[PDB]
RNA sequence: CAGCUAGUUGGUGGGGUAACGGCCUACCAAGGCAAUGACGUGUAGCUAUGCUGAGAAGUAGAAUAGCCACAAUGGGACUG
RNA sequence: AUUGGGCGUAAAGCAAGCGCAGGCGGAUUGAAAAGUCUGGUGUUAAAGGCAGCUGCUUAACAGUUGUAUGCAUUGGAAAC
C-alpha cells in the first residue's frame, strides 16, 4: 500500500455551504533568508459526509484523494475532539 | 628595527600674514620579532621631523607573542570610529593587507593573516586600532592558569 | 523502441562515444536513463570498456543494439551471456 | 540567608544573567541576586566546571513559592576576573539552531560556547564529541 | 531594525542609473515602441553647431554640436581635437564620456567615422582624433 | 611580441645581470646608471611598494624571456596545486625546456637555446619538440636529437658548461637529465620573488 | 491597485471525457477568494548554469541541455 | 548592514495619549512532539564547478572517476 499521507491538522471555520466544511492549516516555515520563524494560514476544502457535523471550533486531519471538484480538493481522515 | 614611515601630511596652521606649513611623519619600526613602536611628530623640515618621529617610537615599544607565525583567534580592532579585522590566517597564504596595516604587522615580523578595514582609513587610528587589537589579544597559556583547566584543556 | 546507439561527446575532429540507453524518439547527445560504459573508437586495442550491469538489464526488460553496439556486444560476449540466459 | 533587600528578575533567563555578569565584571563586583531558573541552574552549574566563577548558592524561603540564585565570579589577587567577553547568539524572536556539521568554534576554542542540543548544557567540544548539534545559547571568552 | 519589522518591510537597493541613459534606447518604426537594449553608441545627423563657454575654473571656447540620434532623442555633444568637419545636417557617429568644462553636454563624436573626417597632422596615439598610421 | 629589443638595456634600469656576472662587466666601459636621457640622478625618490613590486616582476620574467599573460597562466597553474608558494613557481619556472637547456649549457645564450629549441634541433625523451612550455618533471630524460651538432654555435658551449647538481648531462652522447629540484640558493638571488608572488591577488 | 468573482461556491439527475471534475447540462441555495495582498498594472519563457563574491549571495538566463509555448494572424475539426 | 549600519548637535524618535490585530512575554510539574537535533531509505539528468587521473608535442582543450546541495518519508531524543 503505497499511496501517501499528508498528516495536517486543521480548523473548521464555518460550513455553511450546504455539506461541505472549510479547514484552515497552520504551517510554521522559517523564513528564507531572515532566518525566523513564521506560521501562515492557507484555508483547505473538504466537503461533509454526515457523521458528525462539525460547528464552529473543531479541529480535524485530512487525507489525499482524487480530484473530487474545483476547489473541494481534500477528504477528512480523523476527527479531534471539540476544546 | 627597519623604522618604516607610512604617510608624511603638510599640516599647517594660520598666523597673521603667512601660514606655519611644518609638514610632520608617521613611522612604524619593528624588531621583527615583537617589539612594536609608532612615532608621530611635527617639525619644520623632513629629516628632523623623522628623527623626532622615530625617538618617539623607539623610546615605547612593547612586546608580542608569535603563534605558528601568526594570530591564533579572532580580534577586531575598536579605537576611534574605525574598525580593523583580524583573522588567524592557515600558515600558507602570506601576508595580505594595506598599507599601514601591512606596516605595523610585517614590522611585527608576522607571517599569514588576514585583514580587512572597517570605518574609517586615516592612519593615525588605522595603527591605534591595530595596536589595540593586538594587545588585547590574550595568550592561551595567560587564560589557562586564570582557570581551572590549565592541562591542555 | 528503446535503441542502444551512440552519443558524440567530444571536440572536433575526436568523437568520443558514451554508449547510452535511450530512447527511439529522442535526439541525439540527449538525456537518458541509464549510462552504458564509453568508448573512444581512435584508440585500438580494448579501449572500449563497458559497464556489463544495467546493460544486460535493459537488454532483458526491452533493448535494440546497433550495428556499431552489434560489434562491442560481439567481442564482449554480451551474445553468449543473452541467447542463452533468454531460454 | 535574609539578604532583606528585594530584588526581582528583568527577563529571559539567558539576557537576564548575561547583563548581570558583565556589569558584575566591569563594576569589579564580586556578586549580584537573581530569581532562579532550572535553564539559568544548568548554565551556572556548566559554567563552574569551567571553573569561569565561585560560589553560586540557589535560595528559597521558608516554603518552596520563590527560589533564587547568587553567584561569585573567579577573580585573582591581583583583581582581574577570569571572563573576557560574553555575547549571546540566541535571542527572543531570534533564535539560532545549529546543525553540529556547521557547529562554530569560539576564538579558536579558547572560548566557551553552550549548546543545548537535547540533555540540556554542554560544552562545544564535548557536543562536537557527541556530534549533535542544536541550538546555542551564548558565546563566552 | 528589529526582525520583526523587517519581515514587514524588505530592504530596498538605490538602484543608480545609467552615466548616459541616450545612448541606449531604440526605437524602430513599424509599430514603433522603444525597448532601451543599451547600445555601447549610436550614429546620428546634427542639427546645430556652434561654440559655448565653460564654467567658472576654465576660460575657453568649446565647440559643440547638437545631433538627433538614430531614436527621437535630442542630445548635446562636445567634438574632439583641432578642428572639425560638421557640415550642417552632416551624419555623425556618438560616444558617451563627461565633459566638466560643459554642463548638459554629456558625449564625443567619434573622430574617423562616416563624415566627421579626422583630424589630420596627429601622430600621438592616433586613435582618438581618427588619424591613421604615418608614412614613415 | 615575443622577443626584446635589447638586453643590456633591461639589466640597465632593472639592477639585474641578464647574464652570469657579464652584463655590466665593464664592456664597453659598461655603467649602471637607468637608460634613456636622465640616468644623470633618478637614484632613489619615489620607491614605493608599488614601484619595486613591479621592478621584481620584470626582473623574474625578462630573464627567463615570458610575456605577461602567459606568466599569469603559469602563476594560477602553480597556483592550482598545494606545496609552498614561492619555490613551487621557481621549480615551474625551471621547468621550462628552453630554460633546461640553458642549464645543459648547450647554447651560449637562452635566445639562441629558444631557437634551436623552436628549429627541432631538440628532442626529448624520445620524442622531438617545437613548444618552449613543456613541463619536465624529475627522472625526464632528453637529448640533443643525435642531430646537427654541426653547429659553431653550439661546440664550445657544450664542452665548456657549467654542470649544475640539479640536472645532470653527458658532454659527447649530449644527454642530459632533470634529476632533482633546483634549490633557492642554487641560483641567482638578485631577485625577490615573494614581492612578486604576493604581488598577485589576481585570485 | 480595496474589494473581487455569478459556472463564480456548494449539492442533486443526466451526458460527456483516456480518466477526475460546473466540463456541460435540467433543478436548488448564495456562496467563495481577499491586508498572510485578492483583483489590476507593467515586467518576464522557467531550470541546470555563466560572471562576480570568502560568504550570506548579487546578476544574465550566451553556446548547450531538461521542461514549456509557437509556427503570417485568428478559429474549427477529420485522420492517426 | 541576516551574517554586517544608525536615529542629541552630521540624513533619521511621529506633538502627545487610548488602544484592536500582530510580535515578544514570570516560575513549577506531565504529556504529546510542530519546530529543534541526530539514524536509515528514496530522490536531487548529463554537461559545467572542485580534485585526481587519462589523452591530445603541452596549456587552450577533450575524456574518466570521486566530490557536494535540498526535499519527501521512516527510528529515535525531549534541553528549549
Amino acid at each position: 500500500k503505497r499511496n501517501q499521507r499528508k498528516v495536517l491538522i486543521g480548523i473548521v471555520k464555518s460550513t455553511k455551504n450546504a455539506k461541505t466544511a472549510t479547514v484552515q492549516v497552520e504551517s510554521r516555515f522559517k523564513h528564507p533568508l531572515y532566518h525566523k520563524s513564521v506560521v501562515r494560514h492557507k484555508k483547505y476544502q473538504a466537503h461533509n459526509e454526515g457523521e458528525v457535523l462539525a460547528k464552529d471550533g473543531d479541529k480535524v486531519q485530512i487525507v489525499e484523494t482524487r480530484p473530487l471538484s474545483a476547489t473541494k480538493r481534500f477528504r477528512i481522515a480523523k476527527i479531534i475532539e471539540r476544546a | 628595527f627597519e623604522e618604516r614611515i607610512v604617510k608624511l601630511k603638510r599640516i599647517s596652521k594660520t598666523t597673521k600674514g603667512g601660514r606655519n606649513m611644518r609638514f610632520s611623519v608617521l613611522v612604524v619600526v619593528g624588531n621583527r620579532k615583537g617589539k612594536i613602536g609608532y612615532g608621530i611628530a611635527k617639525a619644520l623640515e623632513v629629516p628632523n621631523a623623522i628623527k623626532k618621529a622615530i625617538k618617539a617610537a623607539h623610546n615605547s615599544l612593547h612586546t608580542i607573542e608569535i603563534h605558528k607565525g601568526s594570530i591564533y583567534h579572532e580580534v577586531i580592532g575598536r579605537s576611534g570610529a574605525s574598525r580593523v579585522l583580524l583573522k588567524p590566517a592557515p600558515q600558507g597564504t602570506g601576508i595580505i593587507a594595506g598599507g599601514a596595516i601591512r606596516a605595523i604587522i610585517e614590522l611585527a615580523g608576522y607571517s599569514d593573516i588576514y585583514t580587512k578595514n572597517l570605518g574609517r582609513n586615516t592612519p593615525i587610528n588605522m595603527i591605534h586600532a591595530t595596536m589595540d587589537g593586538i594587545l588585547k589579544q590574550l595568550s592561551p597559556r595567560r587564560v589557562a592558569i586564570l582557570r581551572n583547566k590549565n592541562l591542555n584543556e | 523502441m528503446v535503441k542502444i546507439r551512440l552519443m558524440r561527446m567530444g571536440r572536433v575532429h575526436y568523437p568520443t562515444y558514451r554508449i547510452v540507453a535511450v530512447d527511439s524518439r529522442v535526439k541525439r547527445d540527449g538525456k537518458y536513463i541509464a549510462l552504458i560504459g564509453h568508448l573512444n573508437p581512435a584508440l585500438k586495442e580494448n579501449k572500449c570498456k563497458i559497464d556489463e550491469a544495467v546493460a544486460l538489464e535493459w537488454l532483458n526488460k526491452g533493448a535494440k543494439p546497433t550495428d556499431t553496439v552489434r560489434s562491442l556486444f560481439s567481442q564482449t560476449g554480451l551474445w553468449k551471456k543473452f541467447v542463452e540466459s533468454k531460454k | 540567608i535574609t539578604t532583606t533587600k528585594p530584588i526581582k528578575a528583568h527577563f529571559d533567563p539567558v539576557a537576564d544573567l548575561l547583563t548581570k555578569i558583565n556589569n558584575a565584571r566591569k563594576a569589579k563586583l564580586m556578586t549580584v541576586t537573581t530569581i532562579a531558573s532550572k535553564l539559568k541552574i544548568a548554565i551556572l552549574e556548566i559554567l563552574v566546571k569551567e571553573g569561569y566563577l565561585a560560589n553560586f548558592q540557589v535560595l528559597e524561603n521558608k516554603s518552596k513559592t520563590k527560589r533564587i540564585v547568587t553567584f561569585n565570579l573567579k577573580y585573582t589577587q591581583r583583581r582581574i576576573p577570569s571572563i573576557n567577553g560574553v555575547k549571546q547568539i540566541s535571542k527572543p524572536g531570534l533564535r539560532i539552531y545549529r546543525p553540529f556539521e556547521k557547529l562554530p568554534l569560539v576564538l579558536n576554542g579558547l572560548g566557551i560556547a553552550i549548546i543545548s542540543t537535547s540533555d540540556g548544557v554542554m560544552t562545544d567540544k564535548v557536543a562536537r564529541l557527541k556530534k549533535i548539534g542544536g541550538e546555542i545559547l551564548a558565546y563566552v571568552w | 531594525a528589529t526582525i520583526a519589522q523587517l519581515i514587514r518591510k524588505p530592504r530596498k537597493k538605490k538602484k543608480v542609473k545609467s552615466k548616459s541613459p541616450a545612448l541606449h534606447y531604440n526605437l524602430n518604426l513599424l509599430n514603433k515602441k522603444v525597448t532601451n537594449v543599451y547600445s555601447p553608441l549610436k550614429r546620428g545627423v546634427c542639427t546645430r553647431v556652434g561654440t559655448m563657454t565653460p564654467k567658472k575654473p576654465n576660460s575657453a571656447l568649446r565647440k559643440y554640436a547638437k545631433v538627433r540620434l538614430t531614436n527621437g532623442f535630442e542630445v548635446l555633444t562636445y567634438i574632439p581635437g583641432e578642428g572639425h568637419n560638421l557640415q550642417e545636417h552632416s551624419v555623425t557617429l556618438l560616444r558617451g564620456g563627461r565633459v566638466k568644462d560643459l554642463p548638459g553636454v554629456r558625449y564625443h563624436i567619434v573622430r574617423g567615422t562616416l563624415d566627421t573626417v579626422g583630424v589630420e597632422k596627429r601622430r600621438q596615439q592616433r586613435s582618438a582624433y581618427g588619424a591613421k598610421k604615418p608614412k614613415a | 611580441m615575443k622577443y626584446t629589443g635589447s638586453i643590456f638595456k633591461r639589466s640597465r634600469r632593472l639592477g639585474f645581470s641578464l647574464l652570469e656576472n657579464n652584463k655590466e662587466f665593464s664592456k664597453g666601459k659598461k655603467r649602471k646608471t637607468i637608460p634613456g636621457q636622465h640616468g644623470n640622478r633618478f637614484r632613489s625618490s619615489t620607491m614605493s611598494g608599488y614601484a619595486q613590486q613591479l621592478q621584481e616582476k620584470q626582473r623574474m620574467q625578462y630573464m627567463y624571456g615570458i610575456t605577461d599573460k602567459q606568466f599569469r597562466r603559469l602563476f594560477r597553474l602553480v597556483l592550482k596545486q598545494r606545496g609552498n608558494l614561492a619555490v613551487n613557481l621557481f621549480r615551474v619556472l625551471e621547468s621550462r625546456l628552453d630554460n633546461i637547456v640553458y642549464r645543459m649549457g648547450f647554447a651560449p645564450t637562452r635566445r639562441s637555446a629558444r631557437q634551436l629549441v623552436n628549429h627541432g634541433h631538440v628532442l626529448l625523451n624520445d620524442r622531438t619538440v617545437d613548444t618552449p612550455s613543456i613541463i619536465l618533471n624529475p627522472g625526464d630524460k632528453v637529448r640533443l636529437k643525435a642531430k646537427t651538432i654541426k653547429i659553431p654555435i653550439v661546440k664550445a658551449a657544450s664542452e665548456s658548461g657549467v654542470v649544475s647538481p640539479f640536472v645532470e648531462t653527458n658532454n659527447k652522447t649530449f644527454e642530459g637529465t632533470y634529476v632533482r629540484f633546483p634549490e633557492r640558493s642554487e641560483l641567482p638571488a638578485g631577485i625577490n620573488e615573494s614581492y612578486v608572488v604576493e604581488w598577485y591577488k589576481r585570485l
